[PDB]
């Protein structure tokens, strides 16, 4: 009960360290030069230090690794502080992406056996809401703190780290078949290849549509992250049903996708454009169900296959919003058929079951 | 492609508010920037992809998004805050820039002075006697003057340029000049120049005789 | 902000139409190897004009279309500079050539929105100057009469008549009169040859007590004349 009340910490603090950069880089764009492919380089580098990382910590995870990860993001995050020049930047986000990386699996991997045999309700639900929350409240937090001393924020998270340590040693304790990983570690990836080209591009198809202030949007998708989470709480019950393992995600798809199609017909800001934010509840209840169909996959070892979904998965949020910016030009529209394609690309996918049942 | 851009002339007084509007011909994205020129230096950039605010620009340059109406916004205006205003379009490698927008300070009324000059001797060599009918120290910018000789109107024969705003008085200043030749000077007698202006209550129109008499 | 990016650029001056200019955009701390090049320019009087550009890595050379083909804008990221060529010179170019630099992105977080950056920098500019009759400008004095406007206060002045091309400075008493000097912005006559007045305001009583000259500075023709003003 209290093992992983400490570990949801390491993980929120992952993903507001992600989410807490973003309102103090502007402040040393300027000063440091920063241009748009150095930006982008930035940007890579925590995509392919945690690509290649992320399995190893399932190579090295059959307790240590959260702690050393952890270790590291504190040192990671410091060093990012400590603001040189890009050649100290870049190299900081490397082995930021290694800590990430490597805590991401070791997490994922450890909540699947400690928790006991309803490894669904509490424990996924709330692993998959934290992360939002960690996205929503990374922002919120770093606005007070980047009027003062803009790189306190910062080394907050950094701070922050030291303690997720100490609570991650003393308040815990310790106690093949590459053929049928196949249907779900390429499947993350189609979804994450159009997904992420949805949440990435919707603060700019709804600023060409109708018009959104940035107030506006965030109200949107923080009651987005509310309504999702409230059910994502009760999701113990949805999958207990609905035919648990499998069937779930294709319904999930059937539904976003028809709520995708609603979503392209919507003018009016608060009446029918607002409330249609309910869209990613049905992309809110397929991250849990990926994770725990990777912890199901394997019978032991789950530190490897929560790292086979941190890595395709950051594989996908990475190749997908390059496309999506790439391809926003030429139309106004773009982004939402991206989602409407990998959905119905999924949907394809996962009904592929039925022939792999008939045989073992 | 053009951006068309209106109005080209404001007369605002100190901490009032203006709003400068751009028209793009096709709705391209949010990529448009504002930029002001201070009379001869170099632009910078205040607003780009027409919302946001540049580093180190007052928070008083609010611009707006409005359907492809771009407007700037200045809610109150500072004696730092008189020069040119350009916006940009950045469509897909084809830049181009507006007609440009200025802005220019309010003084109450003032009279304009009228001075009329006799040719000088040298011009009698060449011919061309040029003379010159003065503005000096005014506002507002509209004026004009209808030359008279012998009491007869002219019409092409006067160029006239204005000067920009002194910056100490405020005020502007005009200079109409007339050219002929001796072929066409040595049959007219009396010159005149007339000046009419919003502050100037009553036509003002003295000048000078042939024989300096 | 703390930055110290200079654009510098140099080689304007005095040309003949069919003339060959190369304007160097001598770039300065920052790495060229991934940046834009934008070349806009001015006329005099009138509002900017963009007429070049070039992406430093992986772009193609965009140009304007009224003044495409007579240009050849090329960067060298070897000595950190870029240059634009200058051929089948025409009297619509006259300009003020700045040498500009602008990029603008996204950075996007996970559908909120996060950023805009602009990065902006500009240059100073090399006055070209387009077809040429050159001549020295010919100075008159508009002499003050005796009609006593409003007590202590008269005008005079000095014409500068049929020069070619811009730009002449005038000064009064060399230095020595700002103190209400007007040299209003030159006309372009329908002869062809520009001219440009100047008069000042000076109190009446002073007059034929004080000198005053007018020094016409034209570079081009190399050529300063004085003229002496006095009430006759």
């Amino acid at each position: 009960n209290k093992q992983i009340f400490v570990l949801y910490f390491n993980i929120f603090l992952i993903f507001l360290g992600i989410g807490l950069v973003i309102p103090v880089l502007p402040v040393y764009l300027k000063d440091l030069g920063l241009t748009g492919s150095d930006l982008g380089l930035l940007v890579a580098a925590f995509a392919l230090s945690q690509m290649i990382i992320s399995p190893f910590g399932g190579t090295l995870a059959d307790k240590l690794i959260i702690c050393i990860g952890l270790i590291l993001f504190s040192v990671s995050e410091f060093m990012f502080a400590v603001g040189h020049n890009f050649s100290v930047l870049m190299l900081s986000r490397v082995i930021g992406g290694m800590s990430a990386g490597m805590v991401m699996p070791g997490v994922t991997g450890l909540i699947a056996d400690i928790s006991p045999s309803h490894q669904k309700a509490k424990n996924f639900g709330y692993m998959s809401a934290i992360i939002n929350s960690g996205f929503i409240l990374g922002p919120g937090i770093g606005g007070f703190m980047a009027e003062v001393s803009h790189r306190m924020p910062f080394y907050f998270a950094g701070a922050l780290g030291i303690l997720a340590f100490i609570m991650s040693i003393v308040l815990i304790h310790d106690p093949i078949n590459w053929k049928v990983f196949i249907t779900p570690v390429i499947l993350t990836l189609v979804l994450s290849f159009g997904l992420s080209a949805f949440e990435t591009l919707y603060s700019l198809y709804t600023a060409d549509k109708v018009n959104y202030s940035p107030k506006d949007i965030s109200i949107a998708i923080t009651g987005g992250g509310i309504f999702g989470a409230l059910f994502q709480i009760y999701f113990f019950d949805k999958f207990m049903k609905y035919f648990s393992e499998l069937t779930f995600i294709a319904w999930s798809l059937l539904y976003s996708v028809v709520v995708l199609i609603l979503l392209v017909f919507a003018n009016d800001y608060w009446s029918i454009m607002l409330i249609s934010f309910v869209v990613f509840i049905g992309f809110d209840m397929i991250r849990p169900a990926i994770t725990n169909y990777f912890s199901n996959i394997a019978g032991e070892r789950q530190g490897f296959a929560g790292g086979l979904n941190s890595t395709f998965t950051s594989m996908g949020n990475f190749i997908g919003p390059l496309i999506a910016g790439a391809l926003f030009d030429v139309h106004i529209e773009a982004p939402i058929y991206m989602a409407i394609g990998v959905s119905l690309a999924g949907v394809v996918i996962v009904l592929i079951e039925k022939q792999h049942r008939a045989k073992l | 492609i053009q951006m068309t851009q209106s109005p080209s002339s404001l007369s605002a007084s100190v901490g009032d508010r203006v709003t400068i509007t751009c028209r793009a011909s096709q709705s391209v994205s949010s990529a448009v920037a504002w930029y002001q020129q201070k009379p001869g230096k170099a632009p910078k950039l205040l607003i780009y992809s027409a919302s946001s605010l540049y580093s180190g620009v007052p928070s008083r340059f609010s611009g707006s998004r409005s359907g492809t109406d771009f407007t700037l916004t200045i809610s109150s205006l500072q004696p730092e805050d008189f020069a040119t205003y350009y916006c940009q379009q950045s469509s897909s490698s084809l830049i181009t820039f507006g007609q440009g927008t200025k802005v220019e300070i309010k003084r109450t009324v003032a009279a304009p002075s009228v001075f009329i000059f006799p040719p000088s001797d040298s011009q009698l060599k060449s011919g061309t006697a040029s003379v010159v009918c003065l503005l000096n120290n005014f506002y507002p910018r509209e004026a004009k003057v209808q030359w008279k000789v012998d009491n007869a109107l002219q019409s092409g024969n006067s160029q006239e340029s204005v000067t920009e705003q002194d910056s100490k008085d405020s005020t502007y200043s005009l200079s109409s000049t007339l050219t002929l030749s001796k072929a066409d000077y040595e049959k007219h007698k009396v010159y005149a120049c007339e000046v009419t202006h919003q502050g100037l209550s009553s036509p003002v129109t003295k000048s000078f005789n042939r024989g300096e008499c | 902000e703390i930055s110290e990016v200079q654009l510098v650029e140099s080689g304007g001056g005095l040309v003949q139409p069919g003339g060959s200019l190369r304007l160097s955009c001598a770039a300065s701390g920052f790495t060229f190897s991934s940046s834009s090049i934008h070349w806009v320019r001015q006329a005099p009087g009138k509002g900017l004009e963009w007429v070049a550009s070039i992406s430093s890595s992986s772009g193609s050379t965009s140009y304007a279309d009224s003044v495409k083909g007579r240009f050849t804008i090329s960067a060298d990221t070897s000595k950190n500079t870029a240059y634009l060529q200058m051929n089948s010179l025409r009297a619509e170019d006259t300009a003020v050539y700045y040498c500009a630099r602008w990029e603008t992105g996204y950075y996007p977080y996970w559908r909120m929105y996060g950023f805009y950056w602009a990065l902006d920098y500009w240059g100073q500019g090399t006055l070209v100057t387009v077809f040429n009759q050159i001549k020295g400008p010919s100075v008159f004095p508009l002499a003050p009469s005796s009609k006593s406007t409003s007590g202590g206060t008269a005008a005079l002045g000095c014409l500068v008549k049929d020069y070619f091309p811009e730009p002449v400075t005038v000064s009064w008493n060399s230095g020595a009169l700002t103190s209400g000097v007007h040299t209003f912005p030159a006309v372009l006559q329908s002869s062809g040859l520009y001219s440009l007045s100047s008069v000042v305001t000076v109190p009446s009583s002073s007059l034929g007590t004080q000198t005053y000259i007018c020094n016409v500075n034209h570079k081009p023709s190399n050529t300063k004349v004085d003229k002496k003003v006095e009430p006759k």
